[PDB]
């Protein structure tokens, strides 16, 4: 096995800018035939990977004039001239020299833009869910950028760390934002004992944490 | 019009086996190799093995040999891969890529992959719970509502808001596995004018259990 390594998991770039993705092999993909057996593919994202460049410096068919492969020995570099919306995805560098064939981790291309604030929202357990013996408090933090954010669940001022399940959507194609859905679950035995449930969110677009809350006896 | 179409969603339990397909079109099936790649939910991508369709000579990954059995079908233009002694470590997406062996050595086209799911043998219909706020001022225009789909198996779920009318503002979140079940939730940003005097009912569908549940948000 030849370990294929890709430094950064993700690399953000604004549309129009030039991107440079690095790949690193374990040995050396040289041949003597004069060719270096390196391959670049593009998963995108619920779509199938597509060959971009073969034999290190060869633009496959259909692949635009803006992509470009370069490097030597163990240092390989993919380069996009003008980043367009379609280029978004995980880029894979794979070797086709020794057996078995190995694939690099994968460097994802994210889009940059102006910072936006998370439109946080908190929802109390449904009347129907409660009657089933369970209680779930849902907190939605809609459109925001960058991707980084932190949700601290509070129950009567005490931080709840066990029982929370997060779910972040992929980067939106249209506005280039990020969404998340924090859900806390209890026993409808531990839920009745409390008054307030807070969904706190620490983001770059706020000097202080965005706090959304609700109290049980409150109509 | 050169394309490769794979079988699709696979229904397997531990210890059993499953046969993945990958029909090739738009070209001579015999003068091009056929690799098979595996991909964990988000762990990466890896080679399993190729097969020369001109003569069934196969080459496998030592780590997948003894579990993977590639077999072609020159009856027309189809390709198969058997996965025996399935473990939960096999739950993943498998791709089938063509290959220009001789000159380029370039894996040209690809299939759409086949999601093989091997679980502790569960199967359960979801429970849909409507999500409405606890208060809301009229000045606070864009009102956000939601639909919590909890306790189901297996994927996927068809979540819609009115009947397909409510398109914009729909955020259907990626389902995260609980213990032995899946759970997701969706939300919509609707103006403070329509909601109060207009119904919002999310349409949840579970093909696996063949159940349709409509729940009004109030």
């Amino acid at each position: 096995d030849i370990v294929m390594t890709q430094a950064a998991p993700s690399v953000p770039v604004t549309p129009g800018e030039s991107l440079s993705i690095s790949c690193r092999s374990s040995k050396s993909l040289l041949h003597s035939n004069g060719d270096t057996f390196l391959y670049w593919f593009l998963q995108r994202p619920g779509q199938s990977p597509q060959l971009l460049i073969y034999r290190m410096s060869n633009l496959a068919s259909g692949v635009p004039d803006r992509f470009s492969g370069s490097g030597s020995g163990t240092a390989f570099t993919l380069r996009v001239s003008r980043v367009e919306a379609e280029d978004v995805g995980v880029y894979y560098c794979m070797q086709h020299l020794e057996y078995p064939f190995t694939f690099g981790a994968g460097t994802k291309l994210e889009l940059k833009r102006a910072d936006a604030a998370p439109t946080v929202s908190i929802f109390p357990p449904s009347s129907e869910q409660l009657t089933s013996g369970g209680a779930s408090v849902v907190c939605f933090l809609n459109n925001f950028y960058p991707k980084d954010i932190n949700v601290k669940w509070k129950i009567d001022g005490s931080e709840r760390q066990n029982g929370v399940l997060n779910s972040w959507t992929d980067q939106d194609s249209k506005d280039s934002t990020y969404s998340m859905s924090s859900t806390l679950t209890l026993t409808k035995d531990e839920y009745e004992r409390h008054n307030s449930y807070t969904c706190e969110a620490t983001h770059k677009t706020s000097t202080s944490p965005i706090v959304k809350s609700f109290n049980r006896n409150e109509c | 019009q050169i394309q490769l179409q794979q079988s699709g969603p696979e229904l397997v339990k531990p210890g059993a086996s499953v046969k993945i397909s990958c029909k090739a079109s738009g070209y001579t099936f015999t003068d091009y190799y056929i690799n098979w790649m595996k991909q964990k939910p988000g762990q990466g991508l890896e080679w399993i093995g190729w097969i020369d369709p001109g003569s069934g000579n196969t080459k496998y990954n030592e780590k997948f040999k003894g579990k993977a059995t590639l077999t072609v079908d020159t009856s027309s233009s189809t390709a198969y891969m058997q996965l025996s002694s399935l473990t939960s470590e096999d739950t993943a997406v498998y791709f089938c890529a063509r290959e220009k062996t001789t000159y380029y050595y370039a894996m040209d086209y690809w299939g759409q992959g086949t999601s093989v799911t091997v679980s502790a043998a569960k199967t359960t219909p979801p429970s849909v719970y409507p999500l409405a706020p606890g208060s809301a001022a009229q000045t606070n225009s864009m009102v956000t509502l939601g639909c919590l789909v909890k306790g189901y198996f297996p994927e996927p779920v068809t979540v819609t808001w009115n009947s397909g009318s409510l398109s914009s503002g729909v955020h259907t979140f990626p389902a995260v596995l609980q213990s032995d079940l899946y759970t997701l939730s969706s939300s919509v940003t609707v103006p403070s004018s329509p909601r109060p005097s207009e119904t919002v009912t999310c349409n949840v569908a579970h093909p696996a259990s063949s159940t349709k549940v409509d729940k009004k948000i109030v």
